[PDB]
């Protein structure tokens, strides 16, 4: 079954593919199980595939704030952040002068260590027979250290391994040749752990509940610190930071997609999406660990707008960078589905007498009351002695009104027509409000009742010294102007004593 | 041009622009004036006022729902404009709420400011619980608004308030967060300052609920530890939440729990449809919309569910409405309404206020 609601559209996922996410599996079923206890909507940005193996060896620190060195995509310190920048990615490597800075003043700020390198051994054989990233390890006899050169970057660059004990484990620190002699390779650290910064889960964005919404970041700060607690790692091992730098004038896809988006299990539930519109797995893909994939930005458009129809929204309270792109990312693309649908409904339901002054002609007063085209119906009626309709609109209500109706407007009694209303020329109408009494007003206001959906209109009688002036609304016209409309007749009517 | 929407909470304003799905701003009704009437700011609006509070003396003045002091609240209005908004009030129509049966005086007052401090060049006036029940979708039906420092029953019929069945209880959320602070007290905790009183009503609005059958729950909540919660202080210690969590909103239903002597909200509930034509009735126990945040309770919709069925005919078709976003469905009501094109020949322009003066209020806005 195909998903709709107003204009969006979702086509039920034949046959789903399995997709590489640089998250740790056993990390990822972690953070589907905090979405349901914090019964929250996190999205984390991508990990790099390559960089999964540093993450899951849980040796290591995160990417922290105020670190504007660049990663290595190259060689042994592939996933790190070299403090010499010529080790770096190659946007690095042709602004040397630029990041060397960069990692260097993170240092001198209390923000970084340069720290050693070790691997572990599944990322030696990942380096060198999984990706090819590095030529088989010569021991170098001399040195007793193991040599290889990068199959990308600067091929004429040789590296040392050294078979050492760090804590029990044996690991293999890399060293290289600064300024022709063998020295150990340094990369950024965190400034606590000392540890070296592999890359971090940065949240992409988290949507909350009402019931977590408004004025009382300290919910994201309790958010993440839940999540460094089920994440489990040894104190000052962290993969969730506090605080976020800025947006940046970049994009690139690798970037944002694919993300990583944890939720409640009441969306994997068949009436996830609402009453019988299907599961969330049916529409966006999701893997065994409970992690949604979202892979372009029209996906985490409609991902965004599920989970807004569903109540769950991104706080004022907290700045996001979430877009990348444009496929409707506004503010009025995104409204919810009950907001707008109720405005639909809303808009929907709403929709012988004596001579009058100047000359003679009551009809010319009705005529006035009528120009407008917002009344269906007006009357002048004498309520003195003998009630009478002075003049009406013909074939309509307010011409057939009788004494016995009259008296129940301006009788003493102002509270039995709260049991089931009254009527005027025989239609039946319920009393909005009783100003008959209230200075400077004189007025009712009233609305037909009716049957099935049959119209009903709104209705104001003012009473001057001789006279009550009527008017009855055509459909959708509000009662203010109505009132305001007999108001200003009966102002006329009172200057010149009626 | 947008029209501003601004929900004069008696706890909170509400503020954002006609066509959003939610306020752009949310912060508390308060002002506060120094202490010292001798020699930085004359006053100060919110959170602001409440972290100066050894400096100022705080003044709530919509306590109750209803505006007491027009100085205090033109500081609010004007903080909400350039302040939150960051808005020239002259260049948008304004929609502003009232509480029900708000008296004449104060919505000309209301109407008096707009035009004549704000320059505003239209406004309208709208009851609070008539916009929640357009929120939902709906122009008939009966609303309960539960807020900060009033609860109201409120029917509607096609969009106007009826205020002679309107009824008032007073006792919201402020009531239920200092009933609270007093039974935790009451096993040997302090809860008595104004920082214990935030973590207190952090307690009430993560922890609490309303009970089905509230001597049933006391009960089981005595019999065992299966209803218990724990909650950590600021300080590091664990408090546990027992009977606490369904006795503080019990107050709702049964209100003698803080010594008044009202009825509770589900026989005002019922007073309030009774007071209305014969004929609405049957529509009125069909559509009981709950708004505002002291209606966040789980378990309030089953309750007054239950409560509103034993008290009306056997054969009664009842429904009861609590939508997920109804702590905002007042300001949610107020941005439907000021944006569709209907709403321009309701607002009052400031050629009709020139005209008519404030009084201009009575005929426009029911
Ligand atoms: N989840 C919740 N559970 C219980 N009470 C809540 C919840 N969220 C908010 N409240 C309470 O609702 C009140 C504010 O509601 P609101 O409708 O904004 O009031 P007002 O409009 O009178 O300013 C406060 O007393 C607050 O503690
Ligand atoms: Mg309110």
């Amino acid at each position: 079954k195909t998903y709709q609601s107003r204009d969006l559209v979702l086509e039920p996922i034949q046959h789903p593919k399995s997709i590489e996410l640089g998250m740790p599996e056993v990390d990822q079923s972690v953070l589907a199980e905090v979405a349901e206890r914090e019964n929250v909507i996190i999205g984390v940005r991508p990990v790099d595939e390559k960089s999964k193996s540093l993450i899951a060896s849980k040796m290591y620190s995160s990417k922290g704030l105020f670190v504007k060195a660049k990663s290595s995509d190259w060689g042994p310190m592939s996933g790190f952040i070299p403090v010499d920048q010529s080790f770096a990615k190659a946007s690095a490597r042709r602004d040397l002068e630029k990041f060397n800075e960069y990692a260097e003043q993170s240092i001198l700020s209390g923000n970084a260590v340069s720290a050693n390198l070790y691997l572990n051994q599944v990322r030696i054989e990942e380096l060198v027979s999984k990706y090819e990233s590095l030529t088989p390890l010569e021991l170098d006899v001399d040195s007793g250290m193991y040599k290889t050169t990068a199959t990308n970057g600067d091929q004429t660059i040789p590296f040392f391994l050294n078979k050492v004990t760090v804590d029990d484990k044996e690991l293999w620190q890399v060293h290289y040749l600064r300024e022709g002699e063998l020295a150990p390779f340094k990369v950024i650290g965190d400034p606590v752990s000392k540890q070296p910064m592999t890359a971090d889960y940065d949240l992409l964005t988290v949507m909350y509940t009402y019931g977590d919404l408004g004025p009382q970041s300290d919910r994201l700060k309790e958010l993440k610190d839940v999540i460094n607690t089920s994440l489990g790692r040894t104190d000052g091992l962290e993969m969730v930071h506090h605080g976020a730098d800025d947006a940046n004038p970049y994009a690139v896809m690798a970037d944002n997609f694919p993300a990583t988006f944890f939720v409640p299990k009441h969306f994997f539930d068949d009436d996830g999406l609402g009453e019988g519109k299907g599961s969330i797995q049916t529409y966006f893909n999701v893997n065994e660990q409970g992690a949604v994939v979202i892979q372009n930005p029209q996906e985490f458009s409609n991902f965004q707008q599920v989970a807004i129809n569903a109540s769950y929204r991104a706080s004022l309270n907290d700045k996001w960078n979430s877009g990348l792109d444009s496929p409707l990312f506004t503010t009025k693309r995104k409204l919810s589905h009950d907001y707008l649908d109720a405005r639909d409904e809303v808009a929907k339901k709403l929709g012988s007498p004596p001579p009058p002054p100047g000359g003679a002609g009551w009809n010319a007063y009705i005529d006035n009351l009528m120009a407008d085209g917002t009344c269906q119906d007006a009357a002048i009626v004498g309520y003195k002695d003998s009630p009478s309709v002075w003049a009406a609109v013909p074939g309509k209500t307010f011409v057939n009104i009788t004494p016995a109706e009259v008296g129940v407007l301006v009788g003493k009694d102002r509270s039995s027509f709260y049991v089931n209303g009254l009527t005027l020329g025989g239609q039946k109408c319920s009393v909005i409000r009783d100003s008959l009494l209230q200075d400077g007003e004189f007025s009712m206001d009233l609305r037909t009742k009716s049957t099935g959906g049959a119209p009903t209109f709104n209705v104001t009688v003012t009473k001057t010294d001789k006279t009550l002036v009527l008017l009855m609304g055509k459909e959708g016209v509000h009662g203010g102007l109505i009132n305001k409309k007999c108001y200003e007749m009966a102002s006329h009517l009172r200057r010149s004593q009626y | 041009t947008t029209a501003l929407v601004c929900d004069n909470g008696s706890g909170l304003v509400k503020a954002g622009f006609a066509g959003d799905d939610a306020p752009r701003a949310v912060f508390p009704s308060i002002v506060g004036r120094p202490r010292h009437q001798g020699v930085q700011k004359d006053s100060y609006v919110g959170d602001e006022a409440q972290s100066k509070r050894g400096i100022l003396t705080l003044k709530y003045p919509i306590e109750h729902g209803i505006i007491t002091n027009w100085d205090d609240m033109e500081k609010i209005w004007h903080h909400t404009f350039y302040n939150e908004l960051r808005v020239a009030p002259e260049e948008h129509p304004t929609l502003l709420t009232e509480a029900p049966l708000n008296p004449k005086a104060n919505r000309e007052k209301m109407t008096q400011i707009m035009f004549e401090t704000f320059n505003v060049p239209a406004m309208y006036v709208a009851i609070q619980a008539v916009l929640s029940l357009y929120a939902s979708g709906r122009t008939t039906g009966i609303v309960l608004d539960s807020g900060d420092g009033v609860t109201h029953n409120v029917p509607i019929y096609e969009g106007y308030a009826l205020p002679h069945a309107i009824m008032r209880l007073d006792l919201a959320g402020r009531d239920l967060t200092d009933y609270l602070m007093k039974i935790l007290t009451e096993r040997g905790y302090s809860f008595v300052t104004t920082a214990e009183r935030e973590i207190v009503r952090d307690i009430k609005e993560k922890l609490c609920y309303v009970a089905l059958d509230f001597e049933n729950e006391m009960a089981t909540a005595a019999s065992s530890s299966s209803l218990e919660k724990s909650y950590e202080l600021p300080d590091g210690q664990v408090i546990t939440i027992g009977n606490e969590r369904f006795r503080c909103p019990e107050t709702l239903f049964q209100p003698s729990f803080i010594g008044m002597e009202s009825a509770g909200i589900h026989e005002t509930t019922y007073n309030s449809i009774m007071k209305c034509d014969i004929d609405i009735r049957k529509d009125l126990y069909a559509n009981n919309v709950m708004s505002g945040g002291t209606t966040m309770y789980p378990g309030i919709a089953d309750r007054m569910q239950k409560e509103i069925t034993a008290l009306a005919p056997s054969t009664m078709k009842i429904k009861i409405i609590a939508p997920p976003e109804r702590k905002y469905s007042v300001w949610i009501g107020g941005s439907i309404l000021a944006s569709l094109s209907t709403f321009q020949q309701m607002w009052i322009t400031k050629q009709e206020y020139d005209e008519a003066g404030p009084s201009i209020v009575h005929r426009k806005c029911f």
